[PDB]
């Protein structure tokens, strides 16, 4: 349901470089235009005198509904606004890539022992190199699970430095509500639903069965470890671990290209320049 | 005397960043303009001459 | 513009500037200039009345104990501020 | 005043006194509770 | 080593200035950052600190570490000023924070403790910081004999100066005029002559 | 004389009773009487000094009572009792207005009819015999508050909190020599 | 029993051999003098604790 | 009750200074049983009966309500009313109900 | 010495007030009221005429311990090897309600001590039962440390050095509020836009060692100054 | 009779203990607990029950 | 003054604000989550935890740190 | 008889309604039920679930229902507790009341878990304190004051210019993973959007009003009419906690 | 309230005795 935002509210921003595509604009490489300065940038930016949301008069998420707002947009929070829905498609579109796409029977189609004990072998040749062992990958997903300040989306991600090929090969990572781990520089490999909206779904269904003939119960001693957990191990044996590797490859794809260290390497000659000048004219 | 070398101590310390205030503010309080006129003349407690005989 | 009232009225209650008193003042019109710049020109050569009669006044006092290390520090603090 | 081995007159509160045997009593108590170390009156050298 | 005696959990006492800089924020670990930083600046209350920076407010502070810290909002950011300077320091109160102290108290309500243990030591140490504490303080120091004879005419003219309206509105609380006939004294527990020139004008 | 006899103007008649009703407030007035020693009618007097003390420590040997059944008897079993609490409350009716001295009124607090078997119950909770004071000076001042001893309301839970800390520093802080352990020859 | 001036017989002894060389004794207002107030709190703290236990014994232990 | 639940005109207002004893309870010791028995009475009258919320007589001995007021700040954030009141006494407005 | 308190015996008063209000011409003291039918215990007796130290008769008053040697053997011996199990509810008071982990974990010790496993082992062992424990709860710490840090709300000691060496530059330097206002807005700017013979230049403003928010977009570029380097696949 | 009530190491009349209750420097402390001033203290953690020694 | 006596400072020869923002912290924080980070401090954690009796400086305590150089030194 | 039964049974005459299978079916219930007593000795922690004053039995009037109050109440805020409960041992913070754990466990990078669930603890026992069922009207002392501030000379909108600045409020919790509330900042009235795992408190202020923008705060019942209404059901749902907001309370805390 | 409980009265919002506060001002 983002896309009906985004071409509705890229036409306000200019900055962005593509607009009102069929998501021709690279609705991550929003998220990667897009960025901390959106939000983190609240106070510091100082969006134009007369903006609404500072004024706290229009809401946020809704400044496209409003078409005087066109009429003069509020420059960094509709960067956030389209920041936001960006990042709300990508999760969404990676949940459905990796769960809307987990029609591959990964194996006895069960909740059971797989978890992560049967999966193509390079995550393994990476997981190991990570992770010790198997085993411990296997439970610390339950940890990323049990433990999480604002209950998030735990993400998986590749951090490339050291090149024996061992160098963050998988680094999990949950996040609050809707950030990807885009911006902080990682290569989100899969994602994991632990939502609010998913867990609480989830209470009622379990929560009984009841064969109808004692009455309509309702339960409390359901700690939320164990539904939080519960998911975390669904999602972990249910997952779509080839979609993965294909983003691992394309991941390593990326750091160890030379262009990359090209593209770092173009930069700074085009940084130090502009840099340049500054001290000159000042003088 | 350890508990005694550090409070010894510590006002050793707080009496330079007082000290050290007087020189460093913007012409702050020094000696004060009643510490001038009233508590500076010679008296038992500064700079008296000998309080005993023989 | 309040502050140069104030130093105006204890001095007119009898209370002399002394050097450390007037550098408080110095220093609010030498950083807060945002005013337009004759107000600062009526009072950067008020200002300056002070610290020729403090100086004025300043030797006066060190006259007779031949002191001229002292007196060479005391004018030199008033030669770098009109600088 | 007689000391506590030697009294014939047992306070109201105190321990009277205890009992003397060998130490391998501990399978005569078989019944009692399992968690019970030792009974505060059998004593080795009393 | 006196039995009972141990060394606190975890608080490392060979540690050093020499040593690198401790990865929490804590009693111990702050005052240790602020002997390397600040030297040896150790003031005993937050309101001392603002002595020495001669004015300035708190929301100014606040100012500086927004910069610093550019995700916090304004009134996030003041928060900052106030932790660090309570923590080198003897935690402060406010009359703000001592309605702060109520409300986070008084939310959580009763206690299933088992003799509602948590609450008594909230509701005793509450009435503590009342009014009705410092009076009753003072008339401690009062019947101890500490005072001097200058006090007595201090108190005395406590005592003229309040007007008879003042006592049935003082006397309702039944310790705050108590409050006001002590008051001086009820800080002291806390904390040359040069006449006018009489000459002759003519001669 | 009544000073020196300790006894007010009894209930002679209908004068000396309206006489002792509209009283008011004793600790103040003190103050006033000695306060006003340094107007230029009157010097200070410690006579009038003295009539505060009293006026002030009426009801320190009630108060000296309370910091010993709650801060000196171990395991005085639970406070939070109504059993227990009226226990104080009738006793603490005995030490003011001086029915009982402090030593039989302590003697009758730590052998008060507590429960059965009350050694064996504080066998599970209690360790050493030692326990935990906040709930004893929770009821403790709350005697006070039911008892109208003091028109001040936190003087109760002052002199009590007050006494402790200042006993909390000498050495063996708590236990008494039971010959000096209240006012005695 | 603390004899807490290790400055004290320095003065005592060497003095009673004065005539070693010749002079008076001034080396003394280091050690006779100055060598106390590096301690002279010290029997302050000592007098006072000393006085506490002097009260305090008399509550309890004294007859 | 004679004060916020009547006008200031017909409403008679006693005060408490002019009362015996001030209109408090005297301190204990003091007025030579006078008071004492007052407050006594006073909680003989007072004191409750009935099972309670929790289960137990007011006067149980392990079962003790209204511990630090808590009954007490119950009713005060509470509130004694109700929506049916507070929207009709809304839509009544200014007018009085004559 | 011998009868120093049978005169203030509590009995001996009730006792002579029994007698005294049974007369009926002695209005009874509010105690005896009271006391009339709660009436103290029996079998209390001073150590006085009890000629026993041990008589421990008092029953509040009641010191012993009744703590078995070897358990103050067995309790001494895991506490001291580990000051955080120990001082683990005892930091600054005895909670009652919440369990001690010592308790806990030394109920363990005997369930292995049953189990045949060694003493030498037991403690070993029973005591990493706390250490795998803390383990998580520690763990977690760090766990939680990332969505904290990563938000950006929480500040962890590299950046307590600064509001420090910050405010230690207020009071070490005096500034005037004016010049405070602009330490303000002079270092938000180094702060939000910062980033890290005329001779080519310095080490100078191309290279510097302050993180600013304006670097933090860059350090999701990947240094390539373009929105498009993510290869992955995303929505269309 | 003569002795009285009298202790067998130094003839104390009152058992050595420095500290006694679970919770008294706790309470002592209150004012100081309330306004989070005694979270790390040391002096109310090391030496809560310190009791002389043998 | 610093010229009469303070004159000859200098023997030979007589006559900064840095602010750091805590996301910008990219690779520290990443990899101490992980045991192998974690398993260290806890390691740690075990040797700060026997009974220690020290409680103070050992240099302070200068009978003992005095005694420690001296095993330095050999 | 309310001690023996259960934590949650009904307590009434029994209209035999039941065959044997009812009965002994219903005691195991009421058996395993004293695990409970058990567990909850065992889990007893400093921090406990906050007692509701107004009894919750139905659901919170018009706002929630009882199946919403089963969830934030006794799954989720438990949750938030079992956190603090468990990490506040061994940590310098054991045994402190709330407002001591929060500020000092405040802004810190490891002790960030207590920071988390602490100020979520205050968190979520506030919003129980701030709904009374059926609403209350705001006390005069207030609707003086919120008059004189949030009505840039208006016809009285004292309240009604509140109800919109929450809904910008809450819609500007774009995470809908946060906090709202009524602060006194010591000069101003003024509604703050707060992150989940930080309160007020941690922010030095005076909160006055709690209002839940999680999704287990809505999710059973709001998002229906959100389903059937395709705009905001949030601010359907702010327009119904004002039906049950307490104003009563914000007095007290007003001075 | 209806039955039973300016510019000048909004001085004095900001017996014997406060009769001044509606006086003295």
């Amino acid at each position: 349901a983002a896309a009906a935002e985004l071409r509705r509210l890229l036409p306000l921003l200019s900055f962005a470089g593509r607009r009102t595509g069929a998501a021709t604009h690279s609705v991550a490489s929003l998220i990667v235009s897009t960025a901390y300065s959106a939000t983190a940038a609240r106070s510091v930016t100082n969006h134009s005198r007369d903006c609404p949301v500072l004024s706290k008069k229009l809401p946020l998420p809704l400044i496209g509904k409003e078409s005087s707002f066109a009429a003069r947009p509020c420059l960094n929070c509709v960067r956030e606004r389209v920041h936001y829905v960006s990042s709300l498609s990508f999760c969404d579109y990676f949940e459905k890539k990796c769960a809307e796409a987990q029609h591959y029977r990964n194996g006895a189609s069960s909740n059971g022992v797989v978890g992560t004990a049967a999966l193509p072998k390079l995550l393994l040749e990476a997981i190991e190199r990570s992770y010790g062992s198997v085993a411990a990958f296997k439970d610390s997903v339950m940890l990323h699970s049990t433990g999480a300040m604002s209950p998030g989306r735990l993400w998986i991600v590749y951090t490339p430095p050291i090149s024996g090929s061992e160098h963050g090969a998988v680094r999990l990572l949950n996040l609050p509500a809707c950030k990807v781990p885009l911006v902080h520089g990682l290569w989100p490999l899969a994602v994991i639903n632990m939502t609010e909206k998913r867990l609480c779904e989830q209470i009622a269904c379990r929560s009984g069965t009841e064969e109808g003939n004692d009455r309509a119960g309702n339960v409390a001693q359901v700690k939320l470890s164990s539904i939080q957990s519960a998911i975390a191990e669904e999602a972990l044996c249910a997952m779509n671990w080839k979609f993965v590797e294909t983003q691992l490859t394309s991941a390593l794809a990326y750091y160890s290209s030379k262009e990359r260290t090209q593209t770092q390497r173009e930069h700074r000659k085009e940084k130090e320049h502009v840099a340049a000048v500054r001290a000159m004219s000042q003088l | 005397v350890q508990t005694d070398r550090i409070r010894q101590y510590f006002k050793g310390l707080e009496e330079l960043h007082q000290s050290r205030r007087a020189t460093a503010s913007s012409g702050g309080g020094g000696v004060t303009s009643e510490h001038k006129q009233q508590s500076q003349l010679y008296a038992l407690d500064n700079m008296s001459i000998e309080m005993h005989r023989n | 513009d309040d502050v140069f009232l104030l130093f105006d009225e204890l001095t007119a209650l009898g209370a002399r500037p002394d050097i450390a008193s007037v550098e408080t003042l110095h220093t609010v019109l030498e950083h807060a200039a945002h005013q337009p710049p004759e107000w600062r020109e009526t009072r950067r050569r008020q200002l300056v009345e002070l610290y020729q009669y403090l100086a004025l006044e300043e030797i006066e006092r060190l006259a007779p104990h031949r002191v001229d290390a002292l007196l060479s520090a005391q004018i030199a603090r008033l030669r770098g501020n009109l600088k | 005043l007689p000391h506590r081995h030697q009294r014939v007159a047992f306070d109201f509160d105190d321990s009277l006194q205890p009992t003397r045997a060998e130490g391998a009593v501990g399978a005569w108590f078989a019944g009692q509770d399992p968690t019970m170390r030792s009974h505060p009156d059998i004593s080795a050298s009393f | 080593m006196y039995p009972g005696e141990y060394v606190p959990a975890g608080h490392n006492t060979l540690s050093s200035l020499r040593d690198e800089l401790r990865s929490d924020l804590t009693a111990q670990s702050l005052k240790e950052a602020w002997m390397r930083v600040s030297g040896g600046m150790y003031f005993k209350s937050i309101d001392d600190y603002y002595a020495s920076v001669d004015g300035l407010d708190q929301e100014q502070l606040g100012e500086i570490v927004s910069a610093l810290l550019p995700d916090l909002r304004k009134y996030e950011a003041q928060a900052l000023v106030t932790k660090v300077l309570e923590s080198l320091s003897k935690p402060a109160d406010s009359p703000s924070r001592q309605l702060s102290r109520t409300i986070t108290a008084d939310a959580v309500g009763l206690d299933n403790a088992p003799g509602h243990y948590t609450n008594f030591l909230e509701w005793m140490g509450r009435m503590t910081e009342t009014k009705a504490f410092k009076t009753e303080h003072a008339l401690f120091e009062f019947s101890r004999r500490k005072f001097n004879r200058e006090d007595v005419r201090v108190m005395f003219e406590n005592y003229n100066l309040m007007s008879k309206a003042t006592l049935e509105a003082d006397s309702t609380d039944s310790y705050s005029h108590f409050y006001t006939v002590l008051h001086d004294f009820s800080r002291k527990v806390a904390g040359v002559r040069i006449d006018p020139a009489e000459v002759d004008p003519e001669t | 004389m009544r000073e020196v006899q300790d006894i007010p103007k009894r209930l002679e008649g209908q004068r000396s009773r309206a006489e002792l009703t509209s009283r008011g407030d004793e600790d103040f007035a003190a103050l006033i009487e000695f306060i006003q020693g340094a107007s230029y009618d009157q010097l200070i007097s410690g006579r009038r000094f003295r009539k505060v003390y009293e006026k002030l420590s009426e009801n320190d040997d009630m108060f000296v009572w309370l910091c010993h059944t709650a801060m000196a008897v171990l395991n005085p079993g639970d406070m939070r009792s109504r059993l227990i609490h009226n226990h104080l409350k009738a006793l603490a009716e005995a030490v003011a207005s001086g029915e009982m001295t402090q030593r039989t009124a302590f003697r009758f607090f730590e052998s008060a009819v507590r429960s059965p078997a009350y050694r064996e119950i504080a066998a599970r909770q209690l360790e050493t015999g030692t326990a935990t004071r906040l709930a004893g000076l929770a009821a403790a001042a709350d005697v006070m508050r039911e008892m109208g001893l003091t028109r001040r309301p936190m003087s109760s839970y002052f002199e009590l909190y007050q006494r402790i800390v200042e006993r909390s520093e000498a050495m063996t802080p708590w236990g008494f020599p039971p010959l000096f352990q209240f006012e005695e020859r | 029993d603390d004899q807490l001036r290790l400055c004290e017989a320095e003065t005592t002894q060497l003095r009673m051999c004065m005539a070693k060389g010749g002079s008076a004794c001034e080396r003394e207002s280091l050690l006779l003098d100055a060598c106390l107030s590096k301690v002279g709190h010290l029997r302050r703290a000592i007098s006072q604790a000393g006085s506490e236990f002097n009260d305090w014994f008399i509550q309890n232990v004294s007859d | 009750e004679q004060m916020a639940f009547l006008d200031s005109s017909e409403r008679s207002i006693v005060e408490g200074a002019r009362l015996p004893f001030g209109g408090k309870r005297p301190p204990f010791g003091t007025t030579y049983g006078m008071g004492e028995r007052i407050s006594e009475i006073a909680a003989d009258y007072a004191k409750g009966f009935g099972l309670g919320p929790h289960g137990h007589s007011p006067q149980h001995d392990t079962a003790h309500f209204n511990t630090l007021e808590a009954e007490q700040q119950r009713v005060k954030v509470l509130g004694l009313g109700n929506a049916l009141v507070r929207l009709f006494h809304e839509k009544l407005g200014n007018q009085d109900i004559q | 010495f011998d009868t120093w308190n049978e005169k203030y015996e509590p009995w001996e008063h009730l006792k002579r007030m029994g007698r005294l209000a049974g007369t009926g011409f002695y209005i009874p003291p509010e105690w005896y009221n009271h006391f009339r039918m709660f009436p103290p215990i029996n079998h209390n007796f001073q150590q006085e005429k009890t000629l026993n130290p041990h008589n421990v008769s008092e029953p509040t008053q009641d010191d012993t311990d009744y703590l078995s040697v070897e358990r103050i053997a067995l309790r001494d011996e895991l506490a001291r090897k580990s000051r955080l199990l120990a001082s683990e509810g005892m930091r600054y008071y005895n909670v009652f309600w919440i369990r001690k982990p010592l308790d806990r974990m030394e109920r363990h010790y005997y369930e292995l001590e049953r189990k045949g496993v060694a003493h030498s082992v037991a403690i070993k062992r029973v005591l990493q039962m706390f250490y795998d424990e803390l383990t998580v709860k520690k763990r977690v710490a760090a766990i939680q440390a990332e969505e904290a840090k990563l938000s950006g709300k929480y500040i962890s000691m590299r950046e307590a050095t600064v509001l420090m060496g910050v405010l230690t530059q207020l009071q070490k330097e005096q500034l005037t509020p004016h010049q405070v206002t602009l330490l303000a807005k002079e270092q938000r700017e180094k702060a939000q836009a910062g980033e890290a013979p005329s001779i080519s230049y310095k080490v100078t403003i191309h290279e510097t060692e302050h993180d600013s928010v304006k670097q933090l977009q860059e350090l999701a570029l990947d240094h390539t100054g373009k929105s498009d380097w993510y290869t992955g696949a995303s929505p269309v | 009779r003569k002795r009285g009530r009298e202790g067998w190491l130094f003839g104390q009349q009152v058992q050595l203990h420095y500290h006694r209750f679970p919770d008294e420097q706790l309470f002592t402390n209150l004012t100081r607990w309330r306004m989070g001033d005694t979270v790390g203290d040391v002096a109310i953690q090391q030496f809560r029950n310190a009791q002389p020694f043998d | 003054l610093e010229a009469q006596q303070q004159g000859y400072g200098s023997a030979f020869r007589v006559g900064s604000v840095h602010p750091r923002l805590p996301q910008a912290d990219i690779d520290g924080v990443l990899q101490r989550s992980r045991a192998e980070t974690i398993q260290a401090e806890l390691k740690q954690l075990v040797a700060q935890d026997g009974f220690i009796s020290q409680r103070g400086f050992n240099e302070r305590l200068w009978y003992e740190q005095e005694h420690h150089r001296l095993r330095t030194h050999g | 008889f309310c001690e023996y039964v259960p934590k949650g049974a009904p307590t009434q005459v029994s209209l035999s309604v039941e065959t044997p299978y009812g009965v002994t079916r219903a005691f195991r219930m009421t058996e395993m039920a004293a695990a409970a007593a058990d567990a909850e000795r065992d889990a007893k922690g400093f921090f406990y679930l906050p007692r509701m004053d107004y009894d919750v039995g139905q659901g919170v009037a018009p706002l929630m229902s009882r199946k919403q109050f089963d969830v934030q109440y006794n799954v989720f805020h438990k949750a938030a507790v079992d956190r603090l409960n468990a990490h506040t041992l061994g940590s310098e913070l054991e045994g402190h009341n709330l407002n001591v754990v929060i500020r000092n466990s405040s802004f810190d990078a490891s002790h960030a878990v207590i920071h988390a669930a602490a100020s979520e603890h205050f968190n979520y026992c506030f919003w129980y304190r701030s709904l009374r069922p059926w609403g209350t009207a705001v006390p005069a002392r207030l609707k003086e004051e919120l008059q004189l501030q949030y009505s840039q000379n208006g016809t009285l909108d004292a309240v009604k210019e509140v109800q919109r600045l929450f809904t910008v409020a809450a819609l500007s919790q774009q995470s809908a993973g946060g906090w709202v509330y009524l602060v006194w900042t010591g000069k101003a009235f003024d509604v703050i959007p707060f992150d989940h795992g930080t309160c007020p408190i941690g922010s030095d202020l005076i909160p006055l009003l709690a209002l839940n923008t999680h999704e287990s705060a809505r999710c059973y019942d709001y998002p229906l009419a959100a389903e059937d209404e395709e705009g905001d059901e949030v601010e359907r749902f702010v327009r119904n906690f004002f039906k049950t907001c307490n104003w009563r309370l914000v007095e007290h805390y007003f001075l | 309230f209806r039955r039973g409980d300016y510019i000048v009265g909004l001085v004095q919002r900001a017996n014997t005795y406060a009769e001044y506060i509606q006086q003295d001002v």
